[PDB]
């Protein structure tokens, strides 16, 4: 498990999408497109395509402690993603709780279910129509 | 540079592109020899040949027929140079490592791929729902397993294994089948009666309730036409085949359900995470596709849990190819093909890389 969590910590790195990512308070967003993870516009922030499958880091301080840092790492499934997309989402959130050390607790979040810790993250959370497209080669 | 992606089963073969939605390649994973052939010419050669599968219960054992599904699957089916593609393998829960080192020593040292992986079935499954925690309900035609997940790690010392699944369904419908004076017997009219257990059984909600029905009117009787005109009716075989799932005895097996397997899996975890695996449990492979089913395995578990207690079975409609697809999303990360191992360390460390490398 320690060389585990070494191998997977290692692959962690070459996310260019994880940089940056949990230095402070506050919501980053990432979209899947066609397996990779683009970051969210923040004029976007709170906008979700039906279509489509994100990740939302929600980093704040813990009542522990108002100092440190502490995280939640949502992936967010559309009521209309693709299966690449969603599989894609949570690959990916298991690969930034590797990054950030295991600290974050992932939660699993579907169009129209979202739990309320989510829904707290926007004052503002706004459904819109389309997508983008899969990155799966349909076999015919 | 596509990624190859093939998941080994006791029956089936499902091989393609990393990036692909389905396998380009399903066949059955059976070697054929004269008194070599793969696959259906294997079976169209029936006469002249001794067929034999090479896994047994998802576990490979014969490997140099082994090796010939492998070079099937890459010259004859895939139609490529294995030399020229990274290549994600699958592999039961709880392989052994001896399995696994020989498993990588012949895709390098026989196939001179250029990077290889083996995955966690079970995993891929749930990736490919979606999901990072769950518990996984893996029933394929040689083996049933249980394999719960957190957060994206099996938990080890909760997975259970089951030697029943989807051949054994086929032997009893095979059996019970004689009793309306039906006969199935040839290999030919074995593969006949898989297809019947494929297209016209379902699991019963209440199955005393159903064997009732069964008896007291003929709405529940199927009619099918067999390849050489013949129509056969079936009536309770229809659920009695796949009732064995839950009733092991069916069979003569002294064993537990697939109910009681799930249920087990779930009281060794921690107990914390317990309420997030009744709510993912996830059905993959092909005898999880009965109709009925998701809200039979339903039933059961509430019954086995607190009544306060959120259950979800979840069963994509394409969960006979779930392991696959999820490895053809993951072979489709670069930070995952970063894991994988290269011909290059391999020639440096030899087998024994892969309890280094594959998680
Ligand atoms: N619609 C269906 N209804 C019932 N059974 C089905 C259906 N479709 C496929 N099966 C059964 O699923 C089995 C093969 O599925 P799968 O490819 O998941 O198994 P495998 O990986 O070859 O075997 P294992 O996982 O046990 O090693 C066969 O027994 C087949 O008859
Ligand atoms: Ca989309
Ligand atoms: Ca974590
Ligand atoms: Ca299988
Ligand atoms: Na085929």
């Amino acid at each position: 498990t320690e060389l585990e969590k070494k191998v997977k910590l290692e692959a962690s790195q070459h996310e260019d999408a994880w940089k940056g990512a949990g230095k402070q308070v506050g919501v980053e967003i990432w979209r899947i497109q066609q397996f990779k993870v683009v970051p969210v516009p923040k004029k976007h922030h709170g906008s979700f395509y039906t279509g489509d499958s994100y990740i939302v880091l929600s980093t704040y301080h813990p009542k522990t402690n108002p100092d440190k840092l502490a995280y939640d790492v949502h992936f967010w499934l559309g009521a209309f993603t693709t299966q690449d997309e969603a599989g894609t989402a949570a690959y990916k959130t298991v690969e930034l709780d590797d990054y950030l050390g295991g600290l974050p607790v992932q939660y699993r979040e579907v169009q129209g279910y979202e739990s309320e810790r989510f829904l707290s993250l926007f004052p503002g959370l706004r459904i819109l129509d389309g997508g983008v497209e899969t990155g799966f080669h349909h076999v015919e | 540079t596509t990624a190859l992606v093939c998941d080994n089963g006791s029956g089936l073969v499902k091989a393609g592109f990393a990036g692909d939605d389905a396998p380009r390649a399903v066949f059955p994973s059976i070697v054929g020899r004269p008194r070599s052939y793969v696959g259906d010419e294997a079976q169209s050669k029936r006469g002249i040949l001794t067929l034999k599968y090479p896994i047994e219960h998802g576990i490979i054992t014969n490997w140099d027929d082994m090796e010939k599904i492998w070079h099937h699957t890459f010259y004859n089916e895939l139609r490529v140079a294995p030399e020229e593609h990274p290549t994600l393998l699958t592999e039961a829960p709880l392989n052994p490592k001896a399995n696994r080192e020989k498993m990588t020593q012949i895709m390098f040292e026989t196939f001179n791929v250029p990077a290889m992986y083996v995955a966690i079935q079970a995993v891929l499954s749930l990736y490919a729902s979606g999901r990072t925690t769950g518990i996984v309900l893996d029933s394929g035609d040689g083996v049933t397993h249980n394999v719960p997940i957190y957060e994206g790690y099996a938990l080890p010392h909760a997975i259970m294994r089951l030697d029943l699944a989807g051949r054994d369904l086929t032997d009893y419908l095979m059996k019970i089948l004689t009793e309306r004076g039906y006969s199935f017997v040839t290999t030919a009219e074995r593969e006949i009666v898989r297809d019947i257990k494929e297209k016209l059984c379902y699991v019963a909600l209440d199955f005393e309730n159903e064997m009732a029905t069964a008896a007291s009117s003929s709405s529940l009787e199927k009619s099918y036409e067999l390849p050489d005109g013949q129509v056969i009716t079936i009536g309770n075989e229809r659920f009695r085949c796949p009732e064995t799932l839950f009733q092991p005895s069916f069979i003569g097996m002294e064993s537990a359900g697939i109910h009681e397997t799930t249920y087990n899996s779930i009281m060794k975890c921690d107990i914390d995470i317990r309420k997030d695996l009744y709510a993912n449990n996830v059905m993959s492979g092909g005898t999880t596709m009965y109709p009925g089913i998701a809200d039979r395995m339903q039933k059961e578990i509430t019954a086995l849990a607190p009544s306060t207690m959120k259950i979800k079975i979840i069963a994509p409609p394409e969960r006979k190819y779930s392991v696959w697809i999820g490895g053809s999303i993951l072979a489709s990360l670069s930070t995952f093909q970063q894991m994988w191992i290269t011909k290059q360390e391999y020639d440096e460390a030899g087998p024994s890389i892969v309890h280094r490398k594959c998680f």
